């Protein structure tokens, strides 16, 4: 594991894998969407959005690989043991593991689905089917299917049951027979075999609403419904190619939406893997087809990086709603309209996120001290060519920042049915991102509807104009986005090289927006106006100062004095901001070739990753390097710095994430990930870390442990008169505790009864108030006169309340009349030892200020202590010409030297 | 037009500053504020004919000085500075 | 200087509405202002405000047992918990309903709270302050058990001693009692009878009789005895009997089980606590005029601690002394303006509801509270002495207090009868001009003689803002007419030289080094002057960069509104590079004098219950009768004086009324503070101190590539060239290093270190001396330091004065701290000895 | 007329003094009648000034 | 839908009304050119906006600028007010507020009386 960094949650991710989602009515007016994030499972409420409910903990071991969900328990079947994995069935309820079920011993296979019903819970594995009893949690037996083949043992498909049949589990083969299985006791029952045997193997199977009849769907393309207990076929459909086999199948059990009126039963909606689009079947007349909805989800394409598929069709129970959930990262659930009648249906409720991995990160500045704060809202550019704006406080409130009407434009073009794709439609893939909502208008940036991406100024600076600004892949320009109205920016700024853009930035006031192109041209632009304002050389010998090579990393000053700007090869160019020209090189040239920048306002340093492995930390102000940091062995793929400045994190190809204590130039930690780490993104204050990995869609948040529980980790690895410590405020008011008290007495008393109550019940610990310190302070002082340090008695009147020590100050007494039994002399003798030993001078003025207002008489009436105050006023004396001759000098000349012109 | 100002007199004790602070477990004064007795010297006492002796006077000055040991002059001088008091009223 | 200010503590209110807390300990008052909870440490005086901020106003604080784990619930039952110790904010999580009652467990490890009807008891979550190897979990709550078997509002929950079963008391008129797990013999039963609903039901010592007292003033004990006809017995009621408090109702009672007393506060707000289980009045009395909300009592049982939520007043009161601990006072209306004294110790704040107060900003309790103005207080200003305070007001008079004697020793007025809204002051304190609405002259009287100097005249309309230069010599009036006047009064000729504007001055502000001047309009547009030749200099349109709006009862877009879009205040830093600037808005805006620029924007408050927070209000909270927060909701409320509207139509300006429900947000006074390193705001909520944050911060000044911290200790301890190690130090400007290297070089080699010190680096090492002066217990060796310091570079600072003026008053301070704490007690020990050594 | 008044400090164009009134029933006292007038970026104002030519946009 | 700014200048009784427009840069005082509407020497007042501000802001824009009352300097010193503040105005409008933010610092820094009028008013020594 890590020392600072400990994994949170991994955000961005609804639906990634081939898990399909679980369904439980919750009421009569919820329904408990239930997917699996790959370690976990997330449930989400249809009636409130789809906003997320739970999300399961801890963290299973291995991949979930099987779901379901009963009564509020989600059961989850997670690990393939045959690879390493370790493996297992645990049980969940609001998000905490509540049990675990006992798997058997030889049960080396992954487990496919889980089926909940009577009492029991039936697993189906791969050719296995191991059966537990739900109301203990106990194991009861487990079924072994058998062939003669070492295929058609296979159990593809899955086992279902039939409602309103006892015990029966139906089990779908590798080869076309579906066989019934008594669980009780069990035993085969019966076997059905498939129509037209050259349809192979079985795909799926669901139960119909009507009774005892079963939809069977072969690999080789027929969908048939049986009577399972007449063996007899109601219906044979010729629902899929021969590649394209029908994988998930669902039925509407509303009682209407059939017929060409609406106002008949038999839907059934039906799915392929292979594609994206799912498929409406009116069962009525022969089965004939009635609608097919297209590209609902992204079609799957080998060729392309973006993912896809349909995952699982499911109509909710007795409503017109049809959930789907996709490969691509995306789940949606569709409604079918009445009074029209719709044969496909239309979206009401999407989630979405990222269909591909996720290229770059930028936590967003922080709203300038108000409720969102640094760590709100991140902002990930994805390799599926989409900008989203993710939120770590309510995962609902996610939303794409849209490049217009790319949905409407793909169905105004060919992309939904079948030339380009709806990827294609948008905007390349973005390098990098840099942004500053000084100048974001919220929800009215400008109002009305604007162009996008152009290639009017009162209302602009009225409202507010653009506030990210974003480098591509390979295009000339770099395009802008609103990020208050969550759409795309009304401008794109050319390089004015020619050449792609290679990195951007923007200005710390909003205004400008400053693009850098991969053959060395730097241009500026006003967001506002949208204007070509200063060219990085305009046109040291002023106007040639030109890179020549890529600008990797250019950042602007926050007073708007300065940019430096990074080459590729070689150097760093700080230029002047309002002339445009060159004020100082630094020149890396022979030995280096910078590949990024990282800035930190508020501290006035730029750290430059290189190509040699290493990063400089540079002072922008003394403009030398400061820190160069030696330890990645691959190219730094991100790195990043901490809001104190205190660290620098960076993820390097070596799939190993490193941090170095810049002002101890050391290393702290460096924990190895499973895969390599694309980009890092630090919170603009000091909780989350987040790291876009390679692979994995979704980005995983790790917080940071050093703010909460302090880490003692500074491992470089490689693989005179004082005062005391006592409150002022306590011995300031013994010295004056008569008129404190005075002033704490109310003005008319409180109105106590004539019959007063005698004798209150006693409060505070044993008689006296809870702050004296429990272990005869007169015992105290005399052990201590007996012995010869007082440090006993001190410490001891130095832990106490004024009005104990006023108390035991005033509770002092000659006594006996020897000089061992009086306390007065030695608590005089007591003060001069600590005025010799030079420990407590204000304390020892204190003490002896009141000591002295309060035992005045007896010290003049007496002789045997006046040669104790004697020595007292010797060292008192000596002390105080010394510290009064100081203390006075300091404050004369002090005073001069603010006014000398009287 | 706030009100025709019409006069009131508060009356202040002797007390230190910290009977008028407000009430706190400790006063926010050092230990050498906390002895300022809310009125003057001036309030304590100032010499005045009115708490004079019988047989002296008290001057402009502040200082007990008696009509015996008092010479002519001077006694001419403050009977003409009294009567140019007098006359300037 | 540098401009990197994070949110250091609230100050200026002691106490709104919601739940009072002691320490386990019983030294620290868990208070909540608004939407941040202080912590005020009573056995030293001191203070701090935790770093969250709810989105609505408090409404419940809870803490768990051990002491470490705090637990504050909002409006609408959103919940923070954080660590005490180590003040962080740790878990957020969302009761979806507002909680109306919440009990830790006195084991530590569950907590219960009621939510209007249904009762959670849940799981205290494991914490990383109490693993070693642990984690922020994602959702760390689990919920145990919930109980709706309830009728109406759950108005109190107390846990037992041996924390297996606790008491509800309701709105319904019934306690009941209830269980953690499934007890033996239990039943969860019901205790009914009553009159008007309970306010608290609590368990006594040995848990046999349980007390209920009821909002209509009657308490009545409950015990397991056997019923009336005699395994069978009930849980029945043995005696009742009544506070007879005459024509009230109380609201709220607590009860000390291990001492047996039983405290009730009550609507007429004269409390009384009782030894309870025989029921003698042990006494009672009136800490407050219009009411009691909330009672609690210390762990010991020997403090109490009252707040009422209609004034700010919070009092702890020592009931067996008969004394108050504290007695604090928040202001109850729009706090008008503010100054810091000239030593930077206590600011000192007016409000309309016309007090004036004297802030400690350590400690944050009010010290006096001068009470003389009759009228709403408006600017209060200070001299150069910084012992006479000079307060004006809209009763007429502009009063002159004495602060070593606490009494007005001037008060001024006009002879027609004025209202003065702005005043300002010579430095030299001897001159004092003050001007009005009401007339359009502008008026000067004299400090030492007390009568009207002038009539001071040639503006054509109300007079604004008033400021006298910091060196004496210039006063400058800014005024609705379009314009400013510098008037030059102290010398022979008596001259105006008037400066025309674009539209009606607002604030009008100076350099401290006096060549400078910054006046802001009402376009929102600031203009820096230069006063000896009368020039703008300097601009900045800041309408744009101030604008943050839409109140409720405001049919504009907040980029439309106009009102908001202002510079009502602004004041120079001490430095004099970054004005502040503050109007009626969110913002706060940091500019900077010589580069035009917006350096930092500040938001004053995130508090959803103040009406002006977000320019974007959702359409969730419009209804079809207006907006959500608009509609008049005091029908419905149990009490006669909450339901009466006393209120005036039509009064922006204060009324005793005052509905004041959702109040604006609005920045009505700036300061900077006097020792640098701060400002403070007076907004609605509060008065909200920033301050800069070094210590949390890396930050070095000018730095190499061998200087660590490593290497800086390396230099010190082997090589032993102590001069190099301290400047090495300060170069990496790390205050651990610094005060270890500071603490580590002797006392004779300070002279040889000072004389070869860099003075680039000497007036951060001035400043560093003068917080070692007055933080640290090493005092006469940081008294060497400056005597080495100043003996060493006197012509420098002499001959500067302004590049370092901060350094010397904080330098000033601490000596005069070391000045009046130690000496004055030295001499006066060492003659009252001589005196009686002499007899 | 005493109705589109209402609406025009509904709308909040009007301030007292210095300070803008959304209040319709802010009572305006006999000396601050000579300080009501319109707010400043005011559309009301800009159609006054260009009724009577004056429309400086400055 | 055209883009128009019409800005007044004053001085003690001459009056100048500048429209500024979109336009190739022309400007126009009575229907006359600039270089010829002044007397000979006040010409360098009527081009000091012109100059300070460089002639690239007014590449863009047309000003027509009328002027009546007072003498040839009290009309002089209005058109060169009319000028400064007309382009001020336009540059408010209809481009960044950075650039209208410039052109008033610079304009500031020469003289404020391009942008503010100062009236003379009757307050001598009193």
């Amino acid at each position: 594991g890590s020392a600072i960094f400990a994994p949170y949650r991994t955000i961005g991710l609804i639906s990634p894998t081939g898990v399909p989602f679980t369904s439980i009515p919750l009421g009569k007016t919820t329904f408990q969407i239930t997917t699996s994030v790959g370690r976990a499972l997330q449930t989400y409420d249809l009636k409130r959005g789809l906003n997320l409910v739970f999300v399961t903990r801890p963290q299973t071991p291995s991949d979930i690989t099987a779901t379901h969900a009963w009564k509020e328990r989600v059961y989850a079947a997670f690990g393939d043991p045959r690879n390493g994995e370790p493996q297992g069935l645990w049980v969940f309820q609001r998000g905490k593991k509540v049990a675990e079920l006992p798997l058997p011993s030889d049960l080396d296979q992954p487990i496919k689905q889980i089926l909940i019903f009577g009492g029991w819970i039936v697993a189906c594995a791969l050719t296995r089917i191991e059966v537990w009893k739900a109301a203990t949690l106990e194991h009861y037996t487990t079924i072994f299917p058998a062939a003669s083949k070492k295929g058609d043992n296979e159990l593809t498909g899955g086992a279902i049951n039939m409602p309103t049949f006892l015990n029966k589990i139906f089990v779908g083969r590798k080869d076309g027979w579906v066989e019934i299985w008594n669980v009780s006791t069990g035993k085969l029952i019966y076997t059905l075999l498939p129509p037209s045997p050259d349809c192979g193997a079985v795909t799926c199977l669901q139960p119909t609403p009507a009774l005892s009849l079963l939809a069977i769907a072969y690999s080789g393309g027929p969908l048939v419904i049986q009577n399972v207990l007449t063996d007899k076929t109601v219906l044979l459909l010729e629902a899929g190619t021969d590649d394209a086999p029908v994988t998930s199948i669902s039925f509407r059990t509303d009682g209407l939406g059939a017929g060409q009126d609406g106002r008949k039963d038999g839907v059934m909606a039906t799915a392929t893997s292979v594609s994206g689009d799912v498929t409406f079947w009116d069962l009525n007349k022969g089965g004939r087809i009635m609608g097919v909805l297209r590209s609902a989800h992204n079609p799957p394409s080998r060729h392309n990086i973006v993912r896809g598929g349909i995952s699982k069709i499911e109509f909710l129970a007795g409503q017109p709603v049809i959930v789907t959930s996709g490969l691509d990262n995306s789940l949606k659930t569709w409604i079918f309209d009445e009074s029209p009648f719709s044969p496909v249906p239309r979206i009401l409720h999407q989630r979405s996120g990222h269909a591909a991995p996720v290229r770059c990160l930028h936590f967003l500045p922080s709203d300038f001290d108000g409720a969102e704060g640094g760590n709100k809202w991140l902002l990930s550019g994805g390799k599926d060519r989409s900008l989203w704006g993710w939120s770590l406080r309510r995962d609902g409130q996610s939303a794409e920042l849209s490049q217009g009407a790319i949905r409407k434009k793909a169905r105004k073009m060919g992309l939904l049915a079948g030339t380009t794709t709806l990827e294609d439609l948008k905007a390349p893939e973005i390098t990098c991102i840099a942004s500053s909502l000084n100048r974001d208008g919220g929800m009215g940036a400008i109002p009305g509807k604007q162009m996008i991406w152009d290639k009017n100024a009162e209302l602009s600076g009225n409202t507010g104009w653009e506030s990210v600004v974003t480098a591509h892949k390979d295009d000339p320009y770099a395009r802008t986005w609103f990020w208050g109205r969550r759409r795309a920016g009304r401008w794109a700024f050319k390089t004015g090289d020619g050449e792609p853009v290679s990195t951007v930035a923007i200005s710390s006031c909003g205004t400008f927006a400053l693009v850098g192109s991969t053959g060395g041209s730097i241009d500026m632009f006003n967001l506002q106006s949208g204007r070509h304002r200063q060219r990085f050389p305009s046109r040291f010998a002023p106007g040639t100062g030109r890179h020549t090579n890529a600008v990797t990393g250019i950042v602007v000053d926050p007073l708007n004095r300065h940019v430096v700007s990074c080459s590729l090869d070689g150097k760093v160019k700080f230029w002047d901001f309002i002339t445009g020209n060159l004020v100082d090189e630094i020149d890396w040239a022979p030995m280096t070739k910078i590949i990024g920048c990282r800035y930190h306002p508020g501290n006035d340093l730029i750290a430059f990753a290189c190509d040699d492995r290493s990063i400089r930390v540079v002072d922008i102000e003394t403009k030398n390097t400061i820190r160069e940091f030696w330890g990645c062995r691959g190219d730094i793929n991100d790195f990043c710095f901490s809001p104190d400045g205190r660290w620098i994190v960076a993820a390097s190809q070596d799939s190993i994430i490193r941090v170095w204590d810049l002002p101890t130039a050391h290393l702290i930690d460096a924990f190895r990930l499973e895969q390599p780490c694309t980009a890092l993104a630090f919170s603009h204050t000091g909780e989350y870390l987040a790291g876009a990995m390679e692979g994995s869609l979704g980005v995983q948040i790790w917080t940071n442990r050093t703010l909460f529980r302090h880490v003692p980790t500074r491992q470089i690895s490689e693989s005179m008169m004082t005062l005391s410590l006592v409150p002022r405020s306590r011995w300031q008011t013994l010295l004056h505790i008569d008129i404190i008290k005075a002033r704490n007495k109310p003005k008319e008393p409180p109105k106590a009864p004539e019959k007063a109550p005698f004798f209150l019940p006693p409060v505070g610990q044993n008689g006296i108030s809870s702050l004296i310190p429990q272990e005869t302070f007169t015992s105290k002082l005399l052990v201590g006169g007996a012995k010869g340090d007082y440090t006993d008695f001190i410490e001891h009147l130095k832990a106490l309340p004024p009005a104990a020590a006023d108390l035991e100050l005033r509770s002092l007494s000659i006594g006996n009349g020897d000089e061992a039994t009086n306390e007065l002399l030695h608590f005089i003798r007591a003060l001069t030892s600590r005025l010799v030993a030079r420990r407590d001078y204000e304390l020892t003025q204190a003490w002896m200020t009141v000591f002295l207002r309060l035992h005045f008489d007896l010290i003049m009436e007496n002789e045997e202590l006046l040669q104790a105050l004697g020595e007292w006023r010797e060292h008192q004396a000596r002390e105080r010409d010394r510290l009064s001759e100081l203390v006075g000098y300091c404050g004369g000349v002090v005073s001069f030297l603010r006014s000398p012109r009287t | 037009k706030p009100k025709p100002p019409a006069p009131t007199l508060t009356v202040v004790s002797d007390v230190a500053t910290v009977a008028m602070e407000d009430a706190q477990p400790a006063t926010a004064q050092g230990v050498a504020g906390g002895e300022t007795s809310m009125i003057a010297p001036q309030e304590v006492y100032a010499p005045s004919k009115d708490t004079a002796e019988k047989g002296e006077v008290v001057t402009k000055a502040g200082i007990p000085i008696a009509k015996q040991e008092m010479s002519r002059e001077e006694k001419l001088r403050r009977r003409r500075r009294e009567k140019e008091r007098i006359r300037k009223a | 200087m540098k401009t990197n200010f994070k949110f250091s503590n609230l100050l200026g209110t002691v106490y709104c509405r919601g739940n009072l807390l002691f320490s386990p300990d019983g030294t620290h008052l868990f208070s909540p202002v608004g939407n941040r909870v202080t912590v005020f440490n009573l056995v030293e005086n001191k203070s701090y405000t935790f770093p969250f901020a709810h989105r609505k106003n408090i409404s419940r604080i809870g803490l768990t047992p051990q002491g470490n784990l705090l637990l504050s619930i909002d409006e609408d039952g959103q919940a923070i918990l954080t660590n005490v110790p180590r003040r962080v904010v740790l878990y957020h999580f969302s009761f979806k309903s507002p909680v109306t009652a919440l009990a830790f467990s006195p084991s530590g490890r569950h907590f219960v709270v009621g939510l209007k009807r249904k009762i959670e008891v849940w799981h205290v979550p494991s914490t990383p302050d109490t693993n070693e190897d642990g984690d922020l979990e994602f959702a760390p709550f689990v919920r145990h058990h919930t109980h709706m078997q309830h009728f109406d509002d759950v108005r109190h929950l107390e846990w037992s001693s041996d924390s297996r079963f606790f008491l509800s008391a309701s709105k319904d008129l019934t306690a009941r009692i209830w269980s953690l797990d499934t007890e033996e013999g239990f039943v969860p039963t019901v205790l009914s009878g009553h009159r008007q609903g309970v306010v608290g039901a609590y368990f006594s010592k040995d848990q046999e009789t349980i007390y209920t007292v009821s909002k209509d003033g009657a308490v009545f004990e409950w015990k397991y005895v056997a019923k009336p006809g005699h395994e069978d017995m009930q849980w029945r009621i043995v005696n009742k009997h009544f506070f007879m408090q005459n024509a009230a109702t109380l609201r709220c009672a607590a009860y000390h089980a291990e001492s047996n007393l039983l405290v009730a506060g009550f609507s007429n707000g004269i409390f009384g606590l009782y030894e309870m289980p025989d029921f003698n009045l042990i006494h009672t009395l009136s800490i407050s005029q219009n009411e009691i909300d909330f009672v609690t009592i210390n762990k010991s049982g020997e403090w109490l601690a009252f707040g009422a939520s209609k004034l700010g007043q919070l009092l702890v009161w020592e009931w067996q002394s008969e004394s108050y601990i504290l007695k604090q006072q928040g202001h109850f209306d729009a706090m008008n303006s503010l100054v810091y004294s000239p030593d930077g110790q206590r600011i000192v704040t007016a409000a309309d509801d016309g007090k004036i107060k004297v802030w400690d900003v350590e400690s944050g309790f009010c010290i006096v509270t001068f009470t003389e103005h009759t009228s709403g207080v408006t600017a209060c200003e200070f001299a150069k002495k910084g012992s006479v305070l000079f307060t004006a007001s809209l009763d007429g008079s502009v009063r002159a207090w004495d602060l070593i004697r606490y009494r007005n020793f001037r008060t001024f007025t006009a002879p027609e009868r004025l209202s003065f809204t702005c005043m300002a002051v010579d430095p030299s304190g001897e001159v004092i001009a003050a001007g009005s609405i009401d007339s359009f002259d502008i008026h000067i009287w004299s400090v030492q003689t007390g009568q009207l100097l002038d009539r001071l005249s040639g503006h054509e309309g109300p007079v604004s803002s008033l400021a006298f230069a910091p060196d004496g010599s210039v006063l400058v009036s800014g005024s609705w007419d379009r314009t400013a006047r510098i008037w030059s009064i102290f010398s022979r000729t008596q001259t105006s030289e008037p400066l025309q504007l674009q539209s009606d001055v607002l604030d009008v502000a100076f350099r401290p080094d006096s060549k400078q001047i910054a006046i802001s309009t009402l376009d929102g547009q600031l203009t820096f002057w230069s006063v000896s030749e009368a020039q703008q200099v300097s601009g900045v349109d800041g309408r744009r960069d101030v604008s943050g709006g839409r109140r409720i009862t405001d049919r504009r877009t907040a980029a439309n509104v106009a009102g908001t879009k202002n510079f009502n205040t602004i004041r120079y830093s001490m430095d004099g590079t970054c004005l502040l600037a503050g109007g009626n808005s969110k913002y706060i805006c940091l500019y900077s004098t010589t580069t035009m620029v917006l350096l930092k924007k500040f938001t004053v408050s995130v508090n959803l219950s103040l009406s002006g927070t977000q320019e974007f209000l959702n359409s969730k909270l419009m209804t079809e009768a207006g907006p959500v927060g608009l509609l008049d909701d005091q029908g419905e409320a149990s009490d006669l004086e909450d339901r009466i509207d006393r209120s005036l139509p039509g009064s922006k300006r204060g009324d005793p009324g005052a509905r004041k429900k959702f109040p604006e947000v609005r920045v009505s006074g700036v300061a900077f503070s006097p020792t640098g390193n701060s400002f403070c705001a007076a907004s609605t909520e509060g008065l909200l101190v920033y301050s800069l944050d070094n210590t949390v911060q890396f930050d070095p000044f000018d730095l190499n590539m061998e200087i660590t911290p490593a290497s800086t200790l390396a230099v010190l301890e082997k090589e032993k060239d102590y001069l190099k190690a301290l400047v090495m130090a300060f170069r990496l400007n790390e205050a651990g290093l610094i005060t270890r290297v500071y603490q580590a070089i002797p006392y004779t080699d300070i002279g040889l270190v000072v004389e070869q010190f860099p003075t680039v680096y000497v007036p951060r090492l001035l400043r560093f001396v003068a917080a070692q002066t007055e933080q640290s217990p090493h005092m006469e060796f940081c008294l060497l330091w400056i005597r080495a310091l100043i003996d060493k570079h006197g012509p420098w600072l002499a001959a500067n004065r302004g590049k370092v003026d901060v350094e010397l008053r904080v330098v000033a301070r601490a000596v005069a701290k070391m000045r009046d704490e130690i000496r004055r007690l030295a001499d006066e020990n060492v003659y009252m000895v001589d005196y009686l050594l002499n007899q | 007329t005493v109705q589109a008044a209402t609406k025009l400090i509904e709308q909040g164009h009007v301030r007292v003094g210095v300070e803008e009134v959304r209040d319709p029933a802010f009572l305006v006292t006999r000396n601050m009648e000579d300080f009501v007038t319109w707010t400043v970026g005011s559309k009301i104002k800009q159609n006054i000034m260009k009724y009577r030519d004056k429309l400086d946009d400055f | 839908s055209v883009q128009a700014v019409q800005v007044f200048g004053k001085k003690k009784n001459a009056t100048a009304v500048a429209r500024c427009v979109q336009g190739k840069g022309l400007i126009k005082v009575n229907g006359k050119p600039l270089k010829l509407f002044a007397p000979e020497i006040l010409r360098a007042k009527l081009y000091e906006p012109i100059l300070i501000l460089g002639t690239d802001k007014f590449a863009d824009v047309d000003i027509r600028i009328r002027v009546a009352g007072g003498g040839h300097t009290s009309q002089v010193y209005a058109v060169r007010q009319a000028i400064a503040k007309s382009i001020v105005a336009y540059y408010a409008k209809y481009v960044d507020e950075h650039s209208k933010n410039l052109l008033k610092q610079e304009l500031i820094q020469f003289d404020r009386s391009l942008l503010v009028a100062d009236p003379r008013r009757c307050e001598p020594k009193k």
